[PDB]
């Protein structure tokens, strides 16, 4: 893990991560959407329990991106909790919860629920 | 659309 | 919010949380299990979205805290996403996913979903 | 369970649910929204897994509204998925997922999570 | 749908569902896990939103299975919630909550969350 | 507003 | 290991 | 028990 995570994340759509884990436990980095442009970048922060093993089990992990920068104001934040799982195709499996302010009469519409995988590839 | 996907 | 986050922050259960909410999106503090011994504190790292309002909607945001101190390590990481609402009685109405890292066989039980709200109270 | 199951359960919000739990567990009744029109009302279908116990466990259950009648199509189905407890204040813990019907684009916004507690009172 | 989702659907674990989906909005069938033992199979029930479609949508759907058979008795059920997208390649991607019976101490951990995606081949 | 809540 | 998976 | 209840 660790260096392991360090470095530049893929998922399904084109949606890129780069992350830099600290030696205690720290998860900081950008994450972009799709098209690629200078800025539909974000900025992420997260924590991973390192003990990490001697079994094979992944490096449990999350971070939480809140989509706001100095072109878009999503009002909505997103966290992604999961696990890293290193070797020939690392990947990280997460789930994640989307929620966007609502009014409290629209409190019941206000978190999306899914799932990403990303790959160094 | 939202700026997780594009 | 920002300032209105800024604070402790208690759960049904007792667990507490302090925060500090930066100008720039970031929320850094720690969360405190129940007993709320020396060290049940973990560190926890999250964004929110300021523009956040004209009409009365929560300040959408998300944290991390990954279960390891140096007292425990509990191979596991919870995301919080949710909002905070202010006022007489403010709130953080939260849904979370708790990781606990697996073996690639048991992935399936890696994810435990739940829900928690917080007051100042 | 079962007899203790069937009957009329409301949630905090004036949602009203009528049941009847099947010998062979089997759930089956209306679901109704707020307002209490002659049809705010929609059909459910469930299952419940008695054994259920020694040590005062809850009941497990789950059960499913497709958000369709003579008088609405919201494409879309709703699945609660927790447990009962029985006793003075008896309630159903639950949580659920709204899944909507979306474009293949449109997947990701496609379901909503949330919780809901129901009662006899 | 309906004539599209009646049929075999494998998962990517080999779990098969049967299902029979009803005029008037049923879904019923049965569930086998892995080993495809005569009796690994459960009941499940649900519904479905046909309107469904000009644009070419999901048909968002919904069943629950609780884990008791003559062989075994899991204490707990699933539901799973997402939409049938018909076609060469028809699926159904669903999102999943795994709830458990536990004492009210351990409700926390009574759910888990995952998502599968059924095919016909 | 969905038939859920309304 | 439960039944929804083996 | 797990340290984000106990």
């Amino acid at each position: 893990a660790e260096a392991g995570i360090t470095g530049t994340w893929y998922n399904q759509l084109g949606s890129t991560f780069i992350v830099t884990a600290g030696a205690d436990g720290a998860l900081t980095g950008t994450y972009e959407s799709a098209v690629g442009n200078a800025e539909s970048r974000y900025v992420l922060t997260g924590r991973y329990d390192s003990a990490p093993a001697t079994d094979g089990s992944g490096t449990a992990l999350g971070w939480t991106v809140a989509w706001k920068n100095n072109y878009r104001n999503a009002h909505s934040a997103t966290t992604w909790s999961g696990q890293y799982v290193g070797g020939a195709e690392a990947r990280i499996n997460t789930q994640w919860l989307l929620t966007s302010g609502t009014t409290e009469a629209n409190a019941w519409k206000s978190t999306l629920v899914g799932h990403d995988t990303f790959t160094k590839v | 659309c939202h700026p997780q996907f594009c």
